[PDB]
């Protein structure tokens, strides 16, 4: 409605439609049904980003766990080894560690 | 500020700890031997027997926590606290048995009720007593 | 004079003052207007060693 | 404001 | 000339694009959510008319809405070339 | 502070255990009970904790409150 309320009054003013409707208009249908639509679209996309979501293999899962096994592990704690706290706290997937789990 | 300068004895601070940061599990410092002490007063006494608090009152916390706090050792007490750390497990597990004769339940209320009266004792001798921090070394390169 | 001498050495300051629950910025945030501009491939060229 | 009466 | 393609730069400054299209849309659809902050052109009566023929007909192309072209090119300006930017991004 | 309460401290610091670990959630609240009954049997059946220490200390907590207590009634009486 607004896209098109906008165009009509660009060619009733101007005497042609908005320079951008036609292919504003065609994505805007399109991607009517985004994922189905993007499904279809990412086929070439499929080797690449199955290549980065696969390679989550090494960080998800363990970032993923439950309390039990937070607290197995002694999770955050500063004092479950008490002859390591002056040892500088380290991976080598420092950006890992911290990334969003919701992200 | 003129009584803490009445515990100048090493036993109240205790030795240099092991890691070069803090004691953990030593119990060499006082807050240790008052978590032992709050141990103690904690325990649930028979029906008719009298309470540590009906016996002593508020005037043995305030010392207790006094001497924690001119000590500086208010932080270390609230992480290794014996009975702080019972309550802590306990709400987790919510178990309930008698150990040693100790009603675990009735133990930990207990425990929670000195619990906010310590933190109101210290948090106000903090108020009253309204710079420099020790660094430490990041790893060095045995090279240079 | 000496009874208020004698409980002086007991004292030091109460460091208290008094001000409002909220004070204004000196100069409030100017309302910035919006205006679009196409995306530029070339903003970042500076920082660092950039490629043109 | 310091207060002489107290020693200051 | 892939060492040209300047992936870092263009990946840094379409995703912060794209936040930017995040948030713009964000507020239309709020805004186009609540017929209080809706545009005034889609809650009038009078209008809704209209209104209906342009999206049966949509993408493919009335009395009152000829007197209010000048209004309505103003008043969706606006959210319409935010649409149209987030055709570009 | 520096006379029966100092010597009860030193007393009572070799009474304690050299270490004591807080023992993890896993061994369950109960038996953390018994783990510190254990720990601190001779502090629980030191004879003079509460006769002596607990009365010393109790002293020395009466005369920080009524320092404090003192000064807010004379707060009143001064405004």
């Amino acid at each position: 409605a607004i896209i098109g309320l906008y165009n009509y009054a660009h060619e009733m003013t101007h005497g042609a439609s908005d320079r951008e409707y036609p292919r504003l208009g065609q994505m805007i249908v399109d991607y009517e049904n985004p994922l189905k639509k993007m499904m279809e679209e990412f086929v070439p996309h499929s080797k690449s980003l199955s290549d980065a979501l696969i390679s989550l293999q090494m960080v998800y899962p363990r970032r993923n766990l439950s309390a039990d096994q937070w607290r197995n592990a002694q999770l955050l704690s500063l004092i479950s080894a008490p002859s390591t706290m002056l040892n500088p706290a380290q991976s080598d997937t420092m950006p890992c560690e911290y990334l969003s789990l919701d992200a | 500020t003129r009584i803490r300068s009445f515990l100048d004895d090493p036993i109240w601070r205790g030795p240099l700890p092991s890691n070069g940061v803090m004691h953990v599990d030593e119990c060499v410092e006082f807050h240790r031997l008052w978590s032992a002490m709050q141990f103690v007063y904690c325990i649930p006494v028979g029906t008719h027997e009298f309470t540590v608090e009906q016996c002593f009152g508020d005037g043995l916390h305030w010392a207790g926590c006094m001497i924690i706090v001119l000590l500086g050792q208010q932080r270390r007490f609230a992480v290794l606290d014996f009975c702080y750390h019972l309550l802590k497990v306990q709400k987790h597990d919510g178990k309930d048995e008698i150990i040693k004769n100790v009603p675990l339940k009735k133990m930990v209320e207990r425990i929670r009720k000195f619990q906010i009266l310590n933190d109101e004792i210290i948090t106000i001798l903090d108020k009253y007593l309204k710079e420099h921090v020790r660094c430490f070394q990041p790893p060095i390169h045995q090279s240079l | 004079k000496v009874a208020r001498r004698e409980i002086g050495i007991l004292t030091t300051n109460k460091n208290t003052s008094r001000t409002h629950k909220i004070i204004a910025p000196a100069n409030l945030e100017r309302p910035v207007r919006y205006i679009r501009k196409p995306i530029d491939y070339t903003i970042l060229d500076d920082i660092g060693h950039g490629v043109k | 404001r310091s207060m002489s009466t107290f020693g200051k | 000339q892939p060492s040209q393609q300047k992936l870092a730069e263009k990946l840094t400054i379409l995703n912060d694009r794209g936040v930017g299209m995040l948030t713009r849309l964000y507020n239309i659809k709020k805004a186009c959510g609540d017929p209080k902050a809706k545009p005034s052109y889609l809650i009038d009566k009078n209008l809704e008319s209209a209104v209906k023929f342009i999206v049966r007909k949509f993408p493919a192309v009335l009395a009152q809405l000829q007197k209010e072209k000048s209004e309505i090119l103003k008043n969706l300006a606006l959210y319409y070339f935010t649409f149209v930017d987030v055709m570009e991004f | 502070l520096q006379g029966t309460i100092l010597q009860y401290v030193k007393t009572l610091m070799e009474v304690m255990p050299k270490i004591c670990r807080l023992p993890r959630h896993e061994y369950g609240s109960p038996g953390i009970l018994e783990f510190f009954h254990h720990q601190l049997k001779d502090i629980v059946e030191y004879a003079e904790l509460k006769t002596v220490c607990f009365q010393n200390l109790r002293e020395v907590g009466n005369a920080i409150l009524f320092c404090l207590l003192i000064e807010q009634s004379l707060s009143l009486e001064e405004v």
